[PDB]
């Protein structure tokens, strides 16, 4: 059921710098001490990245090139679901993404969208806190279902004051879609943070489609809470990974940077 | 500051001991 | 002098396979020819020592 | 004996003093050893073949599959299936192999005309309502069902599609209840001279002939290999063995190695260890989660101390590097067995005595034919 | 066909469809013993599968 608004007319994105932002660990494999070099899709040191930040509200659509760092320093769950596909009209499948306050469901069903779709904090329609149907019509051809607990719950550390960054890594490679992630506290009032940390393999799934385009479902005549989201793209490179005693990576170089 | 695949290192007949000893 | 080293030729090419060692038995005596030159190096280490 | 394999290897009869090489010693593999996952969510087999009531072959079900493993243990191995047949796979294979989409199809029909499920046949249920292709590689399960579906009266409730216009396609379905033209005069209203309703309904009764008696089919089709895998059969898995040189597989990390528990901790993602050389030193058992160390089966040098065989036929050897704790699984009769730096050594006596080196042994040992 | 072919079928020629495995070579095998493409054991000149 589309509940149209096109207030907010096109406007030109900002950027902002992506540190040494978005590394992952490539492989489920243990190495510890060590100094590997590997090649694989990251996010290039340094870059500039396009910095969105919900009158503040940010709910543009745009496209996908074999993948994503996304990111978000944000108060009190706002953001919670992306769509990915195609063509996004049922002419072919498309994945979606949703979470609430605790559930994920992921479903490759050929949804038929909207222009303007997205899901605000339900109340009436149906009835309070409805299922997660709104973007879409027609799920008939169901090829898919998947659910989880918490996807992206809080963290305390005296009730979440500060911002505190999560962030995603959207990868397609051989027919699995794959995620990787991270959540920490941070005090910062505008940008990416200048620091190291690492995304570890979160979920995984053999959808097996053409993937091409992406858009970030947040919840809200209507007021709601305000705060930024980035995206930067993935790149064929070169890194040498500095993983420590235990085995984790603590520190990165892009060869090409 | 300082076995696998069929590749081997041989241990030397005048061990550092021996080295000592002799220096 | 230099870590002495020594090599199972059949365990480096062909390592727990038979089918890989029958198409080496075609080269013959080669494996046995890096051998020598390593078993060479081999007693000169503690020659020099 | 070790000393013909000197002399063997070094192409002479006589041998002059020395250690000599020979092939190498490599323990070989105690037992094959195959861990795997668990078998876990199991596909949704008693809601296909036990659903109590089935759909009437016209309108044939289509239960898509996803996400599962297909254990057919409690399936093939049970005789409540009159006619399972297999078409592509030895039905034995199933648990050994794996499906890309599946689509179970659930319908019921005469056992007369179970024969036209089959693909490349002609009869009213092949002709106009299920017909499979000549190419067919799912696999077919039906079964008498007179004791479930039979009624007294008749169980009109199921039915096929008698009369159509034309022969349909493989996985048609037809849902139309449009009046059939048997003559060359076009048909209106509901009824009428060579006017005939498409569908009729089964006279499946309890005393019917064996034949004429309604039977229960599942169609197992799948079309295969052009997406990622999200089904597949249960890949079986066996006991875990430690302390012994084993040939291994984790999870298709197919290798050998003696297996030994490792100290390293994993963090909650990993499943292997690789070193400095990226190869792969450890592994986390898949079942009962810990971390193993990954050692290759102990291997090294024979080597064969020998005086002159112009003084005698007496020899003795070693074993590079290894520990003589090891060496049994090959003179492993022992008695004259000695532990060293160099390796494990046999077949000669140790002398608190120190000689000038005669033969070398190394790692400070040397060696010598004496009273 | 001109030798050995005739119109209702010179059936007097004939394959093997099924075996233990894969012969070896230059092995011939006479047997006409009944096959087990079912679990069932299966004595007799006959049997389903
Ligand atoms: C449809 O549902 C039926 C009920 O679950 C199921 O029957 C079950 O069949 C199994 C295997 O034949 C039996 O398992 C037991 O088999 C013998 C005893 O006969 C024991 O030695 C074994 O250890 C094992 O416990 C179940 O007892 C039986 N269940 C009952 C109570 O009837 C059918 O097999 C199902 N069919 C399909 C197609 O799913
Ligand atoms: C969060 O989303 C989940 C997943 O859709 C919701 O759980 C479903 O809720 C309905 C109604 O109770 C059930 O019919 C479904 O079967 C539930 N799904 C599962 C997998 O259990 C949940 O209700 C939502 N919670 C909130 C607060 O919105
Ligand atoms: C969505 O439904 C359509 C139509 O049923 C599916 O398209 C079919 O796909 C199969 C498999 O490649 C082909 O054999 C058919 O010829 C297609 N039919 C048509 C009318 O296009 C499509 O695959 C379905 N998608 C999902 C994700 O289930
Ligand atoms: C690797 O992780 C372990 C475990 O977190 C760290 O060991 C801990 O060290 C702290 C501080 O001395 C102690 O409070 C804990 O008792 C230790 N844990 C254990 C299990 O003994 C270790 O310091 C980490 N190493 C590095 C280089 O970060
Ligand atoms: C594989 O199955 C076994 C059970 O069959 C699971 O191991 C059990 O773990 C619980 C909790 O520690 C014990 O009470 C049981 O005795 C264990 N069972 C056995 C047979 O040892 C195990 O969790 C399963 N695998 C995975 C990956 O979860
Ligand atoms: C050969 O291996 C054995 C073990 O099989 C070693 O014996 C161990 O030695 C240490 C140190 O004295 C003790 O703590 C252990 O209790 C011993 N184990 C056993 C099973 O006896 C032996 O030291 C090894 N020798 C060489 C030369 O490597
Ligand atoms: C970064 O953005 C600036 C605009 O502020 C642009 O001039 C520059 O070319 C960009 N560089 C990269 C690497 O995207
Ligand atoms: C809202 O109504 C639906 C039926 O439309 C019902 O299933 C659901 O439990 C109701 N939810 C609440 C919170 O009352
Ligand atoms: C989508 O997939 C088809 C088939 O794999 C391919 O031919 C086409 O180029 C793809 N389109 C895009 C935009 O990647
Ligand atoms: C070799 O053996 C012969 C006996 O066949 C013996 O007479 C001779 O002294 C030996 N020569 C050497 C070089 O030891
Ligand atoms: C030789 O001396 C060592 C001590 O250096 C002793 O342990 C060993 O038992 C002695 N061997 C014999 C045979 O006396």
């Amino acid at each position: 059921q589309c509940v149209n608004l096109r207030t907010r007319t096109q406007l030109p994105p900002a950027y902002t710098n992506s540190f040494t932002r978005g590394v992952y660990y490539p492989d489920k494999v243990f190495r510890s001490s060590v100094l590997h070099s590997t090649q694989d899709l990251f996010l290039p040191f340094f870059s500039n990245v396009t910095w969105f930040h919900a009158k503040r509200f940010d709910n543009p659509v745009l496209p996908f090139n074999d993948g994503v760092y996304f990111a978000s320093t944000e108060k009190s769950n706002i953001i919670r679901g992306w769509i990915f596909g195609t063509t996004l009209d049922s002419k072919t499948q498309s994945l979606l993404i949703v979470n609430n306050a605790t559930n994920v469901v992921i479903k490759v069903c050929e949804f038929q969208f909207c222009n303007d779709p997205f899901l605000d904090v339900y109340y009436h329609k149906n009835n309070k806190s409805w299922m997660e149907s709104g973007v879409y019509s027609s799920a008939n051809n169901c090829t898919f279902e998947y659910v989880s607990q918490p996807f992206l719950m809080d963290l305390e550390g005296k009730q979440g004051n500060f911002k505190n960054l999560r962030e995603f890594v959207f990868k397609n490679i051989d027919g699995y879609f794959k995620i990787y992630s991270k959540h920490t506290p941070i005090n910062l009032v505008r940008d990416l943070p200048q620091g190291f940390s690492a995304l570890e393999p979160l979920v995984d799934l053999p959808i097996g489609i053409n993937i091409t385009r992406f858009q970030t479902l947040l919840a809200l005549g209507w007021t709601a809470g305000a705060a930024a989201y980035y995206v930067g793209y993935l790149q064929p490179r070169t890194f040498l990974l500095k993983y420590n005693e235990n085995g984790t990576i603590t520190d990165a170089v892009d060869c090409a940077l | 500051t300082l076995k696998f695949n069929g590749l081997t290192v041989l241990p030397p007949l005048l061990t550092d001991e021996m080295i000592a000893q002799y220096t | 002098s230099m870590t002495k080293t020594s090599v199972d030729c059949t365990m480096y090419i062909c390592g727990d396979s038979t089918e890989c060692s029958n198409l080496l038995l075609q080269y013959g005596s080669f494996c046995t020819q890096l051998n020598r030159a390593l078993t060479g190096i081999a007693v000169e280490q503690d020659k020099n020592t | 004996d070790p000393l013909s394999e000197t002399k063997c290897t070094l192409k002479s009869f006589t041998v002059e003093k020395g250690i000599y090489q020979t092939s190498n010693f490599r323990v070989q593999p105690t037992e094959s050893i195959v861990r795997f996952p668990n078998i876990t969510n199991l596909c949704p087999f008693g809601e296909v073949f036990n659903a109590t009531r089935f759909a009437s072959v016209y309108a044939w079900n289509r239960k898509r599959i996803s996400n599962c493993v297909a254990d057919y243990s409690v399936l093939y191995n049970s005789a409540s299936f009159s006619t399972f047949k297999c078409y592509g796979v030895s039905p034995t294979k199933l648990n050994d192999l794996c499906f890309t989409n599946v689509y179970a199809d659930s319908f019921v029909i005469r056992g007369d005309e179970v024969r036209q499920i089959a693909p490349g046949q002609t009869g009213k249920i092949a002709d106009y309502n299920y017909k499979l292709p000549d190419d067919f590689t799912g696999c077919v399960i039906a079964w008498n069902s007179n004791n479930l579906d039979s009624k007294v009266g008749g169980n009109y409730n199921y039915r096929y599609r008698l009369f159509r216009k034309s022969n349909l396609k493989p996985f048609e379905r037809d849902i139309s209840t449009e009046i059939y033209q048997a003559g060359s005069k076009p048909c209106n209203g509901v009824e009428g001279f060579n006017c005939y309703f498409p569908l009729q309904s089964y006279g499946f009764q309890p005393t019917n002939g064996v034949g004429y008696q309604p039977y229960r089919v599942v169609v197992l089709s799948f079309e295969l290999l052009h997406a990622p895998a999200t089904v597949c059969g249960p890949k079986k898995s066996t006991n875990l063995v430690k302390n012994k040189c084993v040939n291994f597989n984790f999870n298709g990390l197919t290798g050998t190695g003696v297996l030994t528990e490792s100290n390293k901790k994993f963090l909650p993602f990993q499943q292997f260890g690789r070193d400095i050389a990226d190869t792969t030193d450890a592994v986390r058992d898949p079942q009962t989660l810990e971390i193993l160390d990954i050692t290759p089966c102990s291997f090294g040098g024979v080597s064969v101390i020998t005086p002159g065989t112009n003084t005698s036929n007496q020899v003795a050897v070693l074993y590079q590097g290894v520990n003589c704790t090891e060496v049994p699984v090959a003179y492993s009769t022992g008695s004259n067995v000695f532990q060293t730096r160099a390796g494990c050594l046999i077949g000669a006596e140790h002398v608190n005595n120190s000689y000038e080196c005669d033969i070398p042994i190394g790692a400070g040992i040397c060696a010598s034919y004496q009273t």
